[PDB]
């Protein structure tokens, strides 16, 4: 696995780094992955993530809740083999430090103080409404394109804005946590996942063949996804994604090793589908 | 027959809503929901009556009336009145049939408006295509995303069931400081621990709450793939009708004003006049502007010095400026409209309403969207619900009136579009009522002050933002968050209690500054002295500045004139959140600049 940083400078985010690799590899002739006329490459971006001075961030889980200067989290309830969230407040929207969400993703994070909450700067412009974020870390799994020595020859990379490049090849820390067994695991989609949620679990069980009893998915509204269809001159059809921050919540019959990351849903080889692993009690 | 607790939920509420370019969208997709409730709640009251709907409180809800009773009644029902969350007791063999029921009534009241959208679109060019094309407009791709916008939610819980009072709480996660005593106090009310669930009521209500968010988004992510296709101009979401077939050019020309709409907003553009032949009403401002315009009766005296000309001198450049003696289009009132959406035809009406402009001043541009909320067995329950219906249906009804718009009162929560010297008044009141209405109970709200030009799903934003991130985030709540938005770009915003209202209303500091530009350079070197904490203190600093801009006629005057400011400085500050002093008066003085601004308030 690779990363890629980059550092940008005057669809979604996820098939934009996607398309400006493809871009990239199309006209110097490496079109053997660029994937002409097609929905996906033939490299897979296993996920994006932004960043700040502070380093990566991520989307504050959906099941945790501010109460007054904390921002408290809720663990599943239970009610009649149900499993539930019990109602503790509105869900207030940030970012949190990679730090932070592994300390969550292990169980070990009972509340975070409010000024650890990030909460990411606009900017206007004309109108347009952009984020300022400082940086972009995306993960790619290159199958044989030569990805890396390619954007190796490159500093500067289209984004039409221009961003620096920085090719990192060593697969994240995040994505090489060691979580235990168990039977109570949970999934943080760290990117907009595309798909119906019984279909999601379904492709987690025969995935980690396992059986899941019960699954709470704690999430928000839908993201809708649109994209440019090149080839039709039209834009592509709406797909409802669960946005990046919602945890499924997951009870399985026998125990099983979490896996520190795992992709579901459509569109993969875009980004999509990043789900973090992690455990609750 | 065999007690059964059933919560009912509707969503998307606030994303529908925003997705409007028209204050008669916004008003239309709120009205929309209160009667997808309704079609929901009708389910229940064939087979049990209004008896077992504890939550709203069907009563006198003018929807129940008007469609159920079927009795006459005015322009009342024009305001949404019904919640997107219901509570009713049904008979637990019946829940599950239930369930279905609603979800159908809901999923074909819809179909049924789209399809009657569709035949008004084309008999009314709203939407200019072949006799032939306009059946592919029922194709399944549209009914599709009609029939699975909405999510209806249904969930219930046996009451009559036994069940440990301590270990069912414990379970569900509701183990509070409260709870565990509030239990405790049921448990000595009966030597038992093991009781029928409708014993635990207000906990029950909770945990049927959290299965009801368990069952939104296992519902709401079902949606269907949409076909490849030009997005809808009003939410940017769902395919456009017929685009699909046609290249962005080609498509809009098809459309009124160009504005392709999907399946979701062409039932919002319809709607409205479905309103309107099924009960002949229809809101008496059409647009953001027309509230504007009420900021001191400005459109009406306008209409009584300089209509008949306007109207005339508009006919001269185009008929079609007009329709019934009136302005077809409320912003024709302004003149930039002129330069802008027979050239020398027009030069005229531009300076016709420039010299109007001196004679009774410019016109309003600015307006206010004003949301509340309230801060944090059965048959009590039952009251609360008609306590709030009522003050929903009647008091909050009765101090807006007819200065400006009322669209939404369910019950502890509103929504309302109004002229800016009407504002504060009414959310004042508003809250007033809600303090009689249980001689306590809080009330947060959010004022956002916007010119008409503002894209409205962006103001409405903002407007909640100020709600929920601003006023609810104030420890103690009780708060209402004022913003101001101008057009520039500049925000301000200002958090204050409820009665800083009333006693800057009345106070010599308000009438001193609506007759100074002295009050606007006193805001201005107040603020710039708490940028940072004054060395020489807050108190000090005050009374410095006070003496600094204020004065009389004489000696004597002004230094009871600088007395009383002051005095009233340190009253207002007792009204202004903020975590200390010097953030109190930035709080205070940022509230003074926004009703200072000559633009918003000419
Ligand atoms: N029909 C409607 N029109 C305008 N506002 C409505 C509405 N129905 C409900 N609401 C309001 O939308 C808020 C966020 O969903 C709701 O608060 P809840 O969090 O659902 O209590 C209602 O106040
Ligand atoms: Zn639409």
């Amino acid at each position: 696995m690779i990363e890629v940083t980059f550092t940008p400078y005057d669809i979604p985010l996820p098939q934009t780094v996607a398309g400006a690799i493809r871009t990239l590899l199309f006209y110097k002739g490496l079109k053997n992955c660029v994937g002409v006329g097609e929905e996906e490459p033939e490299f897979t971006l296993v996920g994006i993530a932004i960043g700040t001075e502070k380093g990566r961030i991520y989307p504050l889980p959906f099941n945790i809740i501010k109460s007054e200067k904390f921002y408290k989290v809720v663990n599943p309830g239970r009610f009649l083999g149900k499993l539930i969230l019990p109602p503790k407040g509105k869900y207030k929207s940030g970012y949190v430090t990679e730090s932070i969400l592994e300390k969550y993703l292990k169980g070990e994070l009972k509340e975070v103080e409010e000024n650890k909450v990030i909460r990411i700067e606009k900017e206007k412009r004309i109108t347009v409404e952009f984020l300022r974020i400082e940086k972009i870390y995306a993960w790619i799994e290159d199958p044989g394109c030569g990805i890396k020595d390619i954007l190796s020859s490159y500093e500067f990379l289209t984004l039409s804005r221009v961003a620096f490049v920085e090719v990192d090849d060593k697969t994240p820390d995040i994505f090489n946590r060691e979580l235990g067994s168990t039977k109570k695991a949970l999934f943080y989609f760290s990117t907009p996942t595309i798909g119906k949620v019984g279909e999601i679990v379904q492709e987690l069980e025969k995935r980690l063949n396992a059986k899941i009893d019960d699954y709470l998915l704690v999430s928000s509204r839908p993201t809708a996804i649109s994209g440019w269809d090149m080839h039709e001159k039209k834009p592509k059809g709406t797909k409802f994604a669960i946005p990046p921050g919602s945890v499924l919540f997951v009870e399985f019959k026998e125990e099983v090793e979490v896996p520190p990351y795992i992709k579901l849903g459509k569109l993969k080889k875009l980004g999509y589908g990043l789900a973090l692993g992690g455990i609750w009690e | 027959k065999d007690p059964t607790l059933l919560r009912i939920k509707i969503v998307p509420v606030q994303p529908f809503i925003a997705n409007s370019r028209k204050q008669l969208d916004l008003w239309a997709s709120s009205h929309l929901l209160s009667m997808l409730m309704y079609k929901a709640l009708e389910v229940i009251v064939d087979k049990f009556g209004p008896e077992h709907v504890i939550y709203p409180s069907l009563r006198d809800q003018p929807f129940f009336l008007k469609f159920y009773l079927g009795e006459n009644i005015g322009d009342e029902i024009l305001v949404a009145n019904l919640p997107n969350k219901a509570l009713a007791i049904v008979s637990g063999k019946e829940a599950e049939k239930i369930e279905e029921e609603i979800k159908k009534r809901i999923r074909d009241f819809l179909l049924q408006l789209y399809r009657e959208a569709v035949d008004w679109a084309v008999e009314n060019g709203v939407v200019k295509v072949d006799r032939s094309e306009k059946d592919s407009m029922l194709k399944e791709a549209y009914l599709k995303i009609v029939r699975e916008y909405f999510t209806v939610s249904i969930t219930w819980v046996s009451l009559s069931e036994k069940e440990d009072i301590y270990q069912v709480t414990e379970n569900a996660g509701l183990s509070d400081e409260d709870v565990k005593k509030w239990l405790k106090f049921a448990e000595k009310k009966e030597n038992s621990r093991v009781l029928e669930r409708i014993a635990i009521y207000p906990l029950l209500v909770k945990i049927l709450d959290s299965l009801g968010e368990r069952k939104v988004t296992e519902e709401r992510f079902e949606k269907s793939e949409q076909l490849k296709g030009w997005k809808c101009h009003v939410c940017g979401e769902n395919l456009a009708i017929f685009g699909d077939m046609y290249d962005h050019d080609n498509l809009k020309s098809l459309w009124l004003d160009e504005e392709p709409l999907c399946p979701m907003c062409l039932i919002k553009r319809y709607y409205p006049v479905w309103i309107r032949s099924k009960t002949g009403q229809k809101i008496r401002f059409e647009s953001v502007v027309d509230v504007a315009l009420l900021y001191k009766n400005w459109r009406k005296i306008f209409d009584e010095k300089y209509g008949k000309d306007l109207v005339s001198k508009a006919r001269e450049v185009s008929e079609d400026f007009v329709k019934d003696n009136m302005l077809v289009d409320s912003d024709l009132y302004y003149s930039s409209t002129w330069e802008s959406g027979d050239e020398e035809k027009v030069k005229e009406v531009v300076d016709f309403l420039n010299a109007a402009y001196k004679e009774i001043g410019n016109p309003p541009k600015y307006y206010a969207i004003l949301v509340m909320d309230g801060d944090d067995t059965p048959q009590v329950h039952v009251a609360i619900s008609q306590a709030l219906a009522n003050f929903s249906i009647r008091e909050v009804r009765s101090v807006v009136k007819d200065e400006g718009l009322l669209i939404y009162a369910g019950g502890d929560d509103v929504l309302a579009i109004l002229p800016v010297d009407k504002a504060l008044e009414v959310a004042y009141k508003i809250r007033k009522e809600f303090g009689k209405s249980f001689e306590g109970w809080k009330l947060s709200a959010g004022i956002l002050i916007v010119h008409y030009k503002h894209p409205l799903y962006d103001a409405l934003e903002k407007a909640r933002d100020l709600l929920n991130n601003k006023a609810k985030n104030v420890p103690g709540k009780d708060t209402l968050a004022i913003g101001l938005l101008k057009r520039s770009g500049s925000y301000y915003i200002s958090l204050v209690g409820w009665e800083l209202i009333r006693v800057f209303y009345n106070s010599e500091l308000r009438k001193k500054l609506l007759e100074e530009g002295v009050g606007k350079r006193f805001i201005y070197h107040v603020l710039r002295e708490v940028d940072t904490w004054p060395k020489v203190g807050i108190d000090e600093m005050l009374k410095f500045e006070v003496i600094r801009h204020i004065r009389g006629r004489n000696k004597e005057e002004t230094k009871e004139l600088r007395e009383k400011i002051y005095g009233e400085i340190k009253d207002l500050l007792e009204h202004v959140r903020g975590n200390n002093e010097v953030e109190k008066v930035r709080g205070l003085f940022t509230f003074l600049k926004i009703i200072t601004d000559a633009e918003v308030f000419p």
